[PDB]
């Protein structure tokens, strides 16, 4: 190696040092993809925590989270969703204030769930805007059975312990929405993905902790499989 | 882009002095740095080298041990500490910028200098003549002959050409033969056989007056030619 | 409405495409084959160069 | 009666 | 009357089909049956580039046939000296999800873009020493899918916004916008003369565009699914395509129709990248299988395979000198392949 | 005497060879099976396979030809060293796997630290280097011996590999290796698998919690007879009929473990079942 080639190799080695020093960070960070219609409070969650993509960053218990919200991109999701085949979780937010919007949300959840490339990505499912759902179902001006007729026969499962201070009507409605999404979650996938339904509202400060616990479980299952325990 | 050297002055023999150069306007961390001296009315001579990240340091045999080269990247300052000065070390010390990668142009920037007054296997570079009289508009040729073939197995011919105008730091014209850095491409050119080299000026102008120095960059003891001074 | 303008644009572009001066696939294939054979001598992937001319070895 | 030897 | 307009569109489409059928006096397989077969191409991994932290999406060759630019979703463009495997530059990007990279034909600039909807032009030859963002080019209601330099000042871009755009880099403005598609445009190929370029899109059609006139000269519609990759034949008279359907197709501009189709029943995975050899006799494609396959562009026979990847090949660029084939994969490695002897 | 022992040994040999070959072949052949977590499994498979190949064939030979050692003095030292190294290496592979699987208790550091092959190479080097280094002290004591003076000496006129130094030093080595490579690994495994079961118990998989202690029990059953043999010989004279039974049964159990390690650790896992 001539005098110049040795220095070029030194430069390459320093670049390798930088690449390792930021590889450590990259592998310590947990990548999250945030999806949901405009009716859904993705913006509210991110405010409580490159027009095409917004990289929010937040930290819980000294574990770094990267949260990507895909913005001004056409709705034919099929293509760019290939990129996120290697993310810790998909955070799916749906507006629980029931309307015809919710069936479209269910179809979108299906499309995300059954995607060839997301075959191994867990979905953290925020059934957001619970305050509005409670108000709406207590007022009764519009009732979920108008759009989802199966609610006329649905009765609260006993195993789902209700939250304190919540009316049985609200509990039944929110549990029905939760079940309607979970059914799509369970109909396909041989355990390679799990949905983690969480109810939340705009004022909720806990969402980062919920994502932390869900990523905990997802990484735990990935380890159990990778290390051959399961 | 500035490299401003500090220190210098007058030193009694056997003393110590601490030259420093401040780098501004470029990513100092990524650049290798050289010290090149010029004794009064004599040619350029290589002194020391410190690579990026300080991974590699080299010294001239006439400097080993006596001088130490160090850099402080966050303060954008290069240093050269001299332990036992001698009358032979009286020279204007230029801080020289270098960056090394495929297609890079080493030795592309030279600081203004710091005047310091004190009260083999090396590739010998020979320049055909000390002086060449010329007038504007003439085509000119300067030639250098190395003691070793600089054409490496890599295909590069590590020969450099510098122009030093009166009262100015050397300016890099051709960094590997036929590669032009600060060039006026219609005027400057260079070619060589790998052991004999020549620099051609197609149409000389008043701005071309100065001493043209050849340098090799194949072996670390970096050896400049004595220089050819064009006069008009 | 936008639909009628979109349809008019579509038909205009279709007319632009219709009038192009096509050639027989026979001559097109002949030209591609002629180019392939003419430059076959200088394709390091089709006809590997010796290890000395190969820059990567 | 013959002696086996340990699996060293 | 919109009904008459759509009926006229149908009649024009039938006229197009009639003309193309009338021009189909033969077929490429019939004409080329007599040509000597290529034989088994046994390309071997000459270099492996192991720098990237994550999936490699795109790579491009400099005109010098020695330098590479390689993009990974970590947000790094690493410029590789292929001969020595040295890393010439590591460019940290302000957006991590980068889908395309381009190397200026002069070598002065590299472009990159992705889900940021911005084509970032980086200056590699600054006086300050560091690579800096020369300009950011931003208009697209969609991710940037492919970018290619016409010169140091003009760059074509394609996006999921169903449009391609010709940008004036000095001003940062769209000189011309190409709007004839209906799905996401996924790949661009500039003709050798740089007057025309062909864009494949998810609408299963490849369209030829005149860079100066700004109009779609022709549309090609042979595929069944998204055209993930496109590459001009070296003489500019034909171009190859690759689709999610595991079929490549060779289209001729003069004949305005498919000349050949490249498919084998052992392949059930979509083409990710396509590029020709210097002579055009070899068509190389990446597949998601994960290996690459070399196709005789005229005989349609699979001439060889490049197996050395642990995940799907995402990019495939033949050197302008024809001397090597680079192949990037989601396994974070680039493999440079060359002939056996 | 011989034929039943030979039959059991060769059945164990075929079963364990099939298992270990299959796990190595799956690790190598399929792209999704060369993750760094799999290199611990490959090392374990290699260790158990060498335990079978180095011990089981030559043992049967000794089951029929005690007098004379076939492999010679250099072969004597080489066989003792390699066999002891592979046994200790299997033990330390299991212990390192138990420590690495403790990441189920500290969940994200597995991804943060193991995913780099540098860590797997470091820990495997530690395993095998320790195995060789701690194999050396025991193996230095064995050297081909024969000393009879022909007063009315017997027919055989041959030599055998055995303890050249004093039996007390061999007892020291045997008991120290038994402690540090059965009792300490056993304690580590028991504690760490109790903790794994405990943190998998915090809810609101069961087969994992069962299988972990199945692993601990198999380790005990399979290695206790081995150190039992070595200690029994080091501590003993007319009793050697008991040792005659102990050696054979301990061989059966030890090589059954050497064959079962693949089934427990790699083959029954979800990943391997999905790639057969």
């Amino acid at each position: 190696l001539s005098a110049e080639d040795k220095a070029a190799v030194e430069r390459s080695k320093m670049i390798e040092k930088q690449l390792q020093k930021d590889k450590q960070v990259y592998r310590r960070t947990l990548r999250l993809l945030l999806l949901g219609a405009d009716n859904s409070g993705k913006s509210t969650i991110v405010k409580q925590m490159t027009s095409g993509i917004f990289e929010t960053k937040f930290q819980v218990d000294k574990v770094n989270f990267h949260m990507f919200d895909v913005g001004a991109q056409r709705d034919e999701r099929r293509k760019w969703i290939q990129c996120f085949n290697d993310v810790t979780a998909i955070i799916f937010v749906v507006d629980s204030s029931d309307y015809n919007r919710l069936q479209e949300a269910l179809n979108d959840f299906k499309s995300i769930w059954n995607n060839r490339w997301l075959r191994t990505i867990s979905v953290i499912l925020f059934l957001n805007k619970q305050d509005l759902l409670a108000e709406k179902v207590l007022a009764g001006k519009s009732k979920i059975e108008d759009y989802f007729p199966e609610f006329a026969r649905y009765t609260t499962p006993e195993d789902a312990t209700p939250e304190p201070g919540e009316d049985p009507r609200v509990t039944r409605a929110k549990y029905f929405i939760r079940k309607e999404f979970v059914d799509i979650s369970t109909a396909s996938g041989d355990g390679r993905h799990i949905c983690y339904p969480h109810f939340t509202c705009s004022v909720d400060t806990e969402n980062a902790r919920r994502i932390f616990n869900d990523c905990k479980d997802i990484i735990l299952q990935m380890n159990l499989r990778e290390y051959n325990l399961v | 882009v500035q490299l401003v050297e500090s220190g210098g002055g007058l030193v009694q023999p056997g003393g110590s002095r601490k030259l420093s150069c401040s780098a501004s306007g470029f990513a100092f961390s990524s650049f290798g740095m050289h010290w090149v001296r010029q004794a009064p009315e004599k040619g350029l001579e290589w002194v020391a080298y410190i690579s990026s990240g300080s991974g590699t340091i080299y010294y001239a045999d006439t400097v080993k041990g006596r001088f130490t080269i160090s850099r402080d990247d966050p303060k954008n300052t290069l240093f050269l500490q001299m332990t036992s000065l001698r009358s032979e070390d009286t020279a204007m010390y230029y801080c020289v910028r270098s960056i090394y990668y495929y297609g890079s142009s080493p030795f592309d920037f030279w600081g203004q200098g710091t005047t310091l007054t004190v009260s083999s296997s090396d590739i010998v570079m020979t320049q055909a003549t000390s002086s060449v009289p010329v007038t504007p508009g003439e085509s000119v040729s300067i030639s250098c002959r190395s003691s070793k073939s600089l054409l490496h197995s890599n295909g590069n011919t590590y020969l450099y050409w510098f122009l030093q105008r009166p009262g100015q730091s050397p300016q890099l014209l051709i960094y590997r033969m036929s590669n032009l850095a600060s060039g006026v491409p219609d005027r400057f050119s260079g070619s060589g056989s790998g052991t004999a080299f020549t620099l051609t000026i197609s149409r000389l102008e008043a701005e071309d007056v100065g001493v043209y120095y050849c340098m090799q960059h194949l072996e670390y003891p970096l050896t400049f030619g004595a220089g050819t001074k064009l006069e008009l | 409405t936008a639909s009628i303008a979109q349809a008019r644009k579509l038909v205009e572009q279709l007319k632009m495409e219709a009038n192009i001066d096509r050639i027989k696939v026979s001559k097109a294939a002949a030209d591609l084959m002629a180019y392939c054979e003419a430059h076959a001598k200088e394709d390091p992937l089709l006809t590997p160069v010796p290890a000395s001319e190969n820059p990567f070895r | 009666f013959f002696l086996f030897r340990p699996r060293n | 009357e919109l009904d008459q307009l759509r009926q006229e569109a149908e009649q024009l489409k039938n006229q197009i089909r009639d003309a193309r059928k009338a021009c189909a006096d033969a077929t490429l397989s019939q004409i080329t049956n007599n040509i000597d077969p290529v034989g088994r191409i046994q390309m071997r991994t000459r270099r492996t580039l192991r720098g990237h932290l994550a999936k490699i999406y795109a790579m491009h060759w400099g005109t010098d046939s020695r330098l590479l630019v390689s993009a990974s979703q970590d947000g790094k463009l690493i410029i590789w000296d292929s001969y020595t495997t040295n890393k010439v530059h590591a460019i940290p990007l302000r957006s991590s999800w980068v889908m395309t990279c381009a190397y200026a034909p002069s070598g002065n600039y590299v472009a990159c873009g992705g889900l940021d909807n911005i084509c970032s032009i980086y200056n590699l030859k600054t006086r300050e020493g560091n690579v800096r963002v020369s300009r950011e080019l931003a208009g697209h209601t969609g991710y940037l899918s492919c970018c290619r330099f016409l010169d140091d000042n003009q760059i074509v871009t394609s996006s999921g916004d169903t449009t391609c755009a010709l940008w004036d880099i000095e001003t940062g403005q769209q000189t011309t916008t190409f709007t004839g598609h209906t799905g996401d445009v996924m790949s661009l190929s500039l003709a050798p003369d740089t007057r025309l370029f062909v864009s494949g899109a998810c609408d299963a059609s490849a369209k030829l565009w005149d860079v100066r006139e700004g109009m779609c000269r022709q549309t090609f519609t042979g595929h069944e699914s998204d055209i993930n990759a496109i590459c001009f034949f070296p003489n500019g008279n034909a171009f190859a395509t690759g689709s999610d359907d595991a079929t490549c197709r060779l289209f001729d501009l003069r004949a305005d129709q498919e000349l050949m189709t490249y498919s084998h029943d052992n392949i059930i995975c979509g083409i990710t990248s396509v590029s020709f050899s210097k002579s055009g006799r070899l068509l190389l494609a990446g597949y998601d299988d994960f290996n690459c396959n070399v196709w005789d562009a005229l005989k349609a026979d699979r001439a060889g395979v490049l197996a050395g990847h642990d995940n799907r090949v995402s990019c495939l660029g033949v050197t302008d000198d024809g001397m090597a084939v680079a192949t990037g994969s989601w396994d974070s490695f680039l493999k440079i392949w060359n002939g056996s002897s | 005497l011989f034929m039943p022992i030979c039959a059991t040994y060769l059945l164990i040999f075929v079963v364990g060879a099939v298992g270990n070959g299959l796990t190595c072949l799956v690790i190598l052949r399929h792209k999704a099976m060369r993750t760094p977590t799999n290199y611990y499994l490959f090392s374990l498979a290699v260790s158990d396979l060498l335990v079978l190949l180095v011990g089981l064939p030559l043992e049967l030979y000794e089951m029929w030809h005690n007098y004379p050692f076939l492999l010679g003095v250099g072969g004597c030292y080489f066989r003792t060293l390699l066999f002891e190294m592979v046994c200790l290496a299997s033990v330390l592979n299991v212990t390192a796997l138990s420590v690495e699987r403790y990441v189920a208790v500290v969940h994200p550091l597995q991804a943060r630290s193991m995913v780099t092959r540098a860590h797997v190479r470091r820990v495997l080097g530690a395993v095998w280097g320790l195995a060789m280094l701690c194999s050396l002290p025991n193996t230095s004591l064995h050297g081909i011996r024969q000393l009879h003076v022909p007063c009315r000496g017997p027919v055989p006129d041959s030599a055998v590999c055995m303890l050249v130094r004093p039996r007390a030093l061999y007892n020291m080595v045997v008991q120290t290796t038994a402690l540090l490579f059965f009792c300490l690994p056993m304690a580590i495994m028991s504690v760490l698998y109790l903790l794994i079961g405990l943190r998998l118990r915090r809810e609101r998989r069961r087969q994992v919690t069962k299988m972990l202690f199945v692993l601990v029990v198999v380790f005990g059953i399979c290695w206790a007879p081995f150190h039992a043999d070595r200690v029994m010989w080091s501590v003993v004279d007319g009793l050697h009929l008991a040792f005659q039974h102990v050696h054979v049964i301990s061989g059966i159990f030890f090589y059954l473990g050497s064959a079962a390690n693949p089934v427990l650790y790699s083959l029954m896992s979800s990943r391997f079942r999905e790639t057969f």
